[PDB]
């Protein structure tokens, strides 16, 4: 009936996928560059810059 | 390496650069090592016909 009883499991489950989530959710920054994508700074920009 | 060109494409010789004279008659590499000499020769290499 009572719930809540297993904090530590779901804890851990919770931060592996928080980690996870938002290591993948770094790949949108800009990190100062013109572009986040690489193909739009290729077809852009000839290589010195 | 020697040749003779007009006074406004000198700035053509360099580096990644780009333009009708770097693309069309003699690229130089991105890496290049060595340097440039340009002088003019108006009064010599120019003839009033």
């Amino acid at each position: 009936s009572t719930a809540s009883a297993l904090g530590k499991l779901q804890n851990v489950v919770n931060q592996n996928a928080q980690a996870l989530n938002t290591l993948v959710k770094q790949l949108s920054s800009n990190f100062g560059a013109i572009s986040s994508v690489l193909n739009d700074i290729l077809s852009r920009l000839d290589p010195p810059e | 390496d020697s040749f003779v060109i007009r006074g406004d494409e000198v700035r053509q010789i360099a580096p990644g650069q780009t333009g009708k004279i770097a693309d069309y008659n003699y690229k130089l590499p991105d890496d290049f090592t060595g340097c440039v000499i340009a002088w003019n020769s108006n009064n010599l290499d120019s003839k009033v016909g």
